[PDB]
């Protein structure tokens, strides 16, 4: 995922648009990886990742 | 292992064949049983990126804590039992040799302290090939070994 | 306890032949059906 | 003279788990994992409400 | 349904403890096998001191775990090694020749 941050896409920020609906046996996510493009967080984000 | 004799023609380090490879053959089993099979897949209860909350992440850290106590604490006692388990293999095949060559020569020995069997009587190297692979007359050779 | 393999034994007695010293077929390499009440 | 001698024998033992070894002649075995459960809540003794 | 974050939790503690119990299971079992070769060994050994030493200067040893008598026996001679009744300082004369 890159730059993508694996929570956004289900949000799809503009990092995270040739990632929209993948299809994976293994998901990998980067310390650059900002779930978001607007500021802000997910509320209970870790049952959601 | 080894065979070896010696006599008035020469001198030879040879092998003595019922076991000598053998020494592969439970040595052979104890390694995948040891380096065993791991199936459980384990998930990511925890983020190194950005913080689980810290009640939890103290739990979650004394429970994976306790667990590495747990399992490194069962480290350290598969090993000492596979030392022992070869001790033995040396120990069964040293009274397997010293059971074995107390039986096909009867009347022909007296025992040593070196592991080295007197023979009571002459032995050339004919003589050689009786014991050595099983084809020894223990009932031919009896009236000359006992003025011996 | 729950478990994740489904069987794990136990003895009573002698590994068998049929006809840590090495005693169970030794130089006594062999067995009975002579005597029946011990081993 | 000579009077001889041996031990007993059986015809059928069968497998365990050693820690260098699978599968020996070893006469007998008893499950250590249950299986077989009693469909039925067993509550003798205990007043109980279902 | 349990609330996912401790439900994992609890599903990576239970299949943990899962993992050391079962680990625990197939460490029990091996040594039994052990702890039953031995007792048919210290028996072997108890059958082979016994006999030597019951029959003095009577006897060389074998190598099928059979004794040869240096002397005469008959049943009332079977009835002297078997329940601990033989007198080995009476037949060592006659024992001596053969
Ligand atoms: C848990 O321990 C790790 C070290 O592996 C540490 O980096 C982390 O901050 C701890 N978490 C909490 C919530 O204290
Ligand atoms: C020794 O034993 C082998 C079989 O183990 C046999 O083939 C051979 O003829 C014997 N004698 C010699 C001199 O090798
Ligand atoms: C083996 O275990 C079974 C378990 O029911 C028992 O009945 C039997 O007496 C034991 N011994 C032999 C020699 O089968
Ligand atoms: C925990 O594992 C069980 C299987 O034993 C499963 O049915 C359940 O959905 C899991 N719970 C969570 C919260 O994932
Ligand atoms: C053998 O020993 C028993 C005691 O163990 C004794 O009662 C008996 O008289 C002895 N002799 C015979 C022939 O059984």
């Amino acid at each position: 995922l890159g730059q993508c941050g694996l929570l956004g896409t289900i949000t799809g920020p503009p990092q995270c648009d040739q990632f929209l609906e993948f299809s994976a046996d293994l998901i990998i996510e980067r310390r650059e990886g900002s779930d978001v493009c607007y500021p802000g967080k997910f509320v209970n984000e870790e049952a959601l990742r | 292992y080894g065979f070896r004799h010696q006599n008035a023609q020469g001198e030879g380090t040879a092998a003595d064949y019922k076991s000598t490879q053998s020494a592969i053959d439970q040595i052979t089993g104890k390694l995948n049983r040891l380096i065993a099979k791991t199936n459980q897949q384990f998930k990511l209860i925890d983020n190194e990126f950005n913080e689980v909350e810290k009640q939890i992440g103290n739990v979650i850290n004394w429970t994976r804590d306790s667990i590495t106590e747990v399992w490194s604490y069962n480290a350290e006692l598969l090993v000492a039992m596979e030392n022992q388990h070869t001790i033995d293999l040396a120990d069964s095949e040293m009274d397997k040799l010293y059971e074995r060559v107390k039986r096909q020569l009867r009347e022909n020995a007296e025992e040593d302290g070196t592991g080295c069997f007197e023979i009571f009587h002459k032995c050339d190297d004919d003589c050689m090939a009786s014991i050595r692979n099983n084809t020894y007359d223990h009932r031919k050779y009896r009236e000359e070994a006992m003025q011996n | 306890r729950y478990v994740k393999q489904r069987s794990l034994l136990l003895a009573t007695g002698m590994k068998n032949v049929p006809e840590l010293f090495g005693a169970i077929a030794g130089f006594i390499e062999n067995g009975w059906e002579g005597l029946i009440d011990g081993w | 003279d000579k009077i001889c001698l041996g031990h007993h024998a059986v015809s059928n033992g069968t497998k365990v788990n050693t820690l260098t070894e699978r599968g020996v002649e070893v006469v007998n075995a008893t499950e250590t994992v249950e299986r077989t459960n009693t469909p039925r809540i067993c509550s003798k003794g205990k007043r109980t409400v279902d």
